[PDB]
């Protein structure tokens, strides 16, 4: 019943930076707990009863708060601190959780390396036509892709996919996939993938002509 | 006068609204303290006893409440309907004090209580008037001996009457307000303010029930429990006489 | 070393039910409250309910009242959750975790997949088109997860991103990118190797430059 | 009359002892049961939670009891206010009427301190208004009776009996308006039984004010005008209860 | 198989105090209440008090309020009782037992002896005087308990009673009987073997006819 | 400080006999528990919550009662049932115990086999003189011994010792030891040990002359 809001839901920190995430409660609770989760694995009790540290936890983490406002803090970010942190309460049954706050590593901005790929002949023979675009190794994560067919924009039949932050270079990558029927595909000639990222005012555009 | 009584209505009304404002201002900020404490007790227990779910503790607390609500007492001789406690309880009725720190649970109890009171209160009122007149007699007579001194000191007979009334209540106050409050302070481990609060809530027959002295006897001090009853009787009569005469002064005004 | 060992992933048809387990060791099972929690892919954590292994007592989240039944086997210090009338929205990771105010130990989780779909091998299509060049493999229409994508039998492992699968009309699709020096391609062959264990499918696809 | 005072004292004393016997007979068994149930609840909780000593559970219960005793509610964990303007108004009323239900206690020393002076000044003030309304209400009733009394006298019933019949009607209609009417009202409004409602009414108009039952106190009710308006009744009923008893006393004397 | 393993018998001087222990295994120490019970020689059981190993909470029998202190070591799941300013009245057997309503598992007990006496080996004296004959060994003036008595190195095991020791002016005395066919004695030798482990004393006494 | 009375404190039963021991409580009590103790060892939970049998316990044992009066029963006595049984309560702190009821095996009466022993020469040389009497393998346990020196009775410096009921023949035995100084011993000549048991109206008497 009690609702926990963690905002913002995403944030980023360079190593050495101080990090503070908050949890606001729809009505007062006596204690707040926090979990750390890294993709692939279960949550770990990180801080409990507001400010007690679980066994494993290094000192750079601390917690505080009271009534309806609680926080988790990292005095000085480290690399292994990249994770999603969740608050939870059990001063009223049922217990409840915040929706989590994802904490990513900051780095120098990077432009997407963009590549567009025409349908394979193999696929075409089975009547399908998927046009694919890779937007690789960029930062930060906010990016927009636009598809154009014969100059005209298309948004339907498009599916997107983001990787997790790369654990070595801290970049992101995404695929975008325009799936058409062979019919639609063969009707037009020019196919363009167009990327808008912070790193430039002008889109990055890869195109190809069916012939 | 009908016109004046309408005015009096309006005055009282204002006395109430003014009271309301003050109680709300003083008490609203603490409305929730008891919940808070209960929750603290729960949370503390859970932390100590990992074999217990919050929900399970909840049911325990409900079940405890039901039993207390039926008159059970936390145990670590405590019967509210043994002869002595029932005697006391009957007292609380005919005096109209009505502390109510122990409720009747049966419809028979309630039914009987109606007739017990209808007959009991007027019967008691009679005895009270009687004791009021006899107690006032004893007081006014003693004060009369001190009055002899004032009259010889050529203090006007009108003021001597006044000094004696001030004395009349002041000595009663000493005996029935001050003396008891000091007694209860030590006996009940109340604060001075709690004790006076109790005393006055009692003698006015307001009888909230948040504080109650003489419901059960105290081992190692036998005279306590009766003296309290004796006290209530005498004190009510003293208080009554004051109200009738201050009522007396008021109505002519 | 407290440990909650959950049983393996399960795949079931819509409508069916499913029972999953959590065997505790390292402490005494009956001394602590057991809970279960749901996490639908990478989102908020949801408390399902609890059982008191010692007393058999259970309570549930209203959301899950009809849905989930908690039971325990004291002798084998094991906790069970049954889920009923499964729908697609039940597909998630489920944890057993311990605690009556904070959740101090969690199982490793178990993934439940609810789907009408039949075991289908993937179609694998090559993606062919600066010193560096980017090639790809489109892997589409397989069920269930996972597939494995390697490049030149795994001798080509740096420069690779495999994107998360997505559901398209009950089947999965993903692609994998690999980036290599253009001196290497097409001078040297590049093949992506795709395995789909569920269908005993092993497929190799050579990337060949567009004619 | 000293002889009579002592006789009267002895009589009352017997009225109390007789009351005590009856309340014990009607209530003790229910109480002894609740005490049993509390202990059963403990024993059951111990058997289910081996991490808990009896003595520890005892402390929990004492602590829970204290909180419930201070008005905590077992059902929730924490919207409505007991000290909102309307309930505080009501609470003030309970003082000057000396009714003193006490279903919501003062928690602050300021609250208590203020309450003392509020009452000392409030009760006599109210007594005055009550006498006033008593005379005025009896006047209006007596005037209304007069017109119907004209009919009885023409019917050649003796003037002495017509006076008696009219009293019967006089009280019967008052009773109807201030006892019966309210009890029927409360039955429907509070979800009490008829017997609970009359119990409440009478406990109220006698100013006993136990506090086990209180109209409007229920938290769920969306009834702002209700609770003060009930006080309108309380005013009218108390005065009538008073004025009639006064005139009865005069007729006796 | 729940088990409460108590420490061994203890012997201390009047006035001293004494700490004794109870290690639990087979269940989780912190999940149950631990109690201690006194039994002075073969007579009523007395509950001393309890501790909650998880919370540290203790309550005591009024009789033992000042006398006994309960503590626990959670890490080694061990419970301790300390007894203070010991007198002879404290000599008894003490048990740890588990439970918050019934006492469902008990340690094997530990015997406390409060005494001024010093380790003394026993004097062993033979007791010599129908189809059966009875012979004996008087074992007196030893401390502390126990001694053990066998006959012909254990070859004689039927017909044997060893009587309980009794205190004689701060030292123990007992005797042992053995009954044999009179054809066997003194045609065959009979010797009682007395061991007093505390003093490392092992003595054989041949029973010789008067 | 509820008081539990077990009366009688001693009783005896032949095998096959039905045995009932009772426990009355100074005030009412919701449940009674019972322990069995055999000399040499700790008590064993035998019956708990009035009528539940502990794991070890054979079916011939049962319990019942309520309020202020409780009982333990053996439908049919056996040998291994010989023990002391204790009741205990914990409906009020502090818990308390009955003072126990000792249950011995009945058997056919047996007269004491009596032997008297003169001081060893070894002892005499050291200045002490202990005269010993064994009263062996009799039943029942009630017995009386009398020492006589030169026909006149002596009751100083006498110490007695009873065995427990023998495990195989169910008899009892006792020693009586007259301890004197060598002085006192050598002053008299006739030493007699005299046993009174219910098996005979006339004492059993063993004597010896110092000569
Ligand atoms: C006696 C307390 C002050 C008010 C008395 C009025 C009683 C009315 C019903 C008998
Ligand atoms: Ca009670
Ligand atoms: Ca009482
Ligand atoms: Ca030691
Ligand atoms: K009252
Ligand atoms: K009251
Ligand atoms: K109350
Ligand atoms: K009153
Ligand atoms: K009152």
């Amino acid at each position: 019943q009690i609702v926990l809001t963690q905002s913002p839901a995403i944030m980023s920190a360079s190593p050495g930076e101080k990090v503070t995430m908050t949890c606001s409660a729809s009505s007062s609770v006596s204690y707040m707990h926090w979990y750390q989760q890294k993709s692939g694995t279960s949550p770990k009790r990180w801080i409990y009863d507001t400010s007690k540290l679980a066994s494993g936890v290094p000192a750079r983490f601390s917690g505080s708060g009271s009534g309806t406002s609680y926080s988790l803090t990292i005095s000085s970010m480290e690399a292994e601190d990249a994770a999603t942190y969740y608050c939870q309460q059990w001063s009223n049954s049922p217990p409840t959780f915040g929706a989590g706050a994802k904490l990513e590593l900051k780095r120098a901005d990077a432009a997407p390396t963009v590549s567009i790929f025409p349908p394979s002949s193999e696929q075409l023979t089975s009547g399908g036509a998927s046009v694919v675009c890779f937007l690789n190794n960029f930062y930060p994560k906010d990016i927009n892709v636009k598809w154009k067919i014969d100059g005209s924009e298309r948004q339907n039949g498009v599916l997107n996919s983001w990787t997790d932050q790369d654990s070595k270079d801290s970049t992101y990558s995404m695929s975008s996939t325009l799936t058409l029927t062979k019919d639609e595909y063969e009707r037009h000639n020019s196919y363009t993938c167009e990327a808008t990222h912070k790193t430039s005012t002008s889109p990055i555009v890869k195109s190809f002509n069916r012939n | 006068r009908s016109t004046t009584l309408l005015a009096l209505l309006a005055l009282v009304l204002l006395y109430l609204v003014s009271g309301a404002l003050v109680f709300r201002a003083l008490e609203q900020p603490h409305e929730q303290q008891a919940q808070r404490e209960l929750g603290e007790v729960r949370e503390k227990f859970l932390r100590a006893h990992p074999c217990v779910s919050d929900q399970e503790l909840g049911l325990l607390i409900k079940e405890v409440a039901d039993a207390l609500g039926g008159g059970a007492d936390p145990e670590t001789s405590h019967s509210a309907w043994d002869l002595g406690s029932a005697f006391f309880f009957s007292g609380t009725i005919i005096t109209t004090i009505g502390y109510g720190n122990v409720a009747l649970r049966t419809d028979a109890g309630r039914l009987f209580c109606i007739f017990y009171a209808l007959v009991g209160i007027p019967l008691f009122g009679i005895l009270l008037a009687g004791v009021g007149d006899r107690l006032g007699s004893s007081l006014r007579h003693g004060i009369g001996h001190i009055e002899a001194i004032f009259l010889k000191w050529h203090v006007p007979p009108e003021l001597v009457r006044v000094l004696s009334a001030m004395l009349f209540l002041l000595i009663g106050c000493l005996l029935f307000v001050l003396t008891p409050t000091f007694v209860f302070c030590y006996m009940e481990d109340w604060s001075k303010l709690e004790a006076i609060y109790f005393v006055i809530v009692t003698l006015t027959t307001v009888g909230f029930g948040d504080y109650v002295a003489g419901a059960d006897p105290r081992q190692d001090s036998p005279a306590y429990q009766p003296l309290v009853w004796f006290w209530i009787l005498l004190g009510l009569a003293y208080f009554a006489s004051v109200l009738t005469t201050i009522g007396n002064w008021l109505r002519v005004v | 070393e407290v440990q909650l060992q959950q049983s393996g992933p399960e795949l079931v048809k819509p409508g069916a039910s499913m029972k999953t387990s959590c065997k505790v060791s390292g402490y005494s099972f009956t001394g602590y409250i057991m809970n279960w929690v749901k996490q639908r892919h990478g989102k908020n954590l949801e408390w399902i309910g609890l059982i008191n292994p010692n007393t058999g007592y259970t309570t549930y989240n209203q959301k899950f009242k009809g849905k989930a039944t908690l039971t325990v086997d004291k002798s084998s210090s094991t906790a069970y959750m049954e889920l009923l009338s499964l729908t697609s929205e039940d597909s998630a990771i489920y944890y057993c975790t311990r605690g009556n105010y904070v959740f101090d130990y969690w199982g490793q989780g178990t993934t439940l997949t609810v789907s009408s779909a039949k075991t289908t091998p993937p179609s694998v299509y090559p993606l062919a088109p600066n010193s560096m060049v980017t090639l790809g493999c489109l892997v589409k229409g397989y069920f269930p997860e996972p597939v494995t994508v390697t490049w030149n039998s795994g001798s080509l492992s740096s420069g690779v991103h495999t994107f998360p699968a997505v559901l398209q009309s009950d089947l999965y699709t993903l692609s994998s990118s690999v980036t290599v020096p253009s001196s290497s391609w097409p001078s040297e062959t590049v093949t992506c190797n795709v395995a789909h264990p569920a269908s005993s499918t092993k497929v190799d696809k050579k990337i060949v430059p567009r004619d």
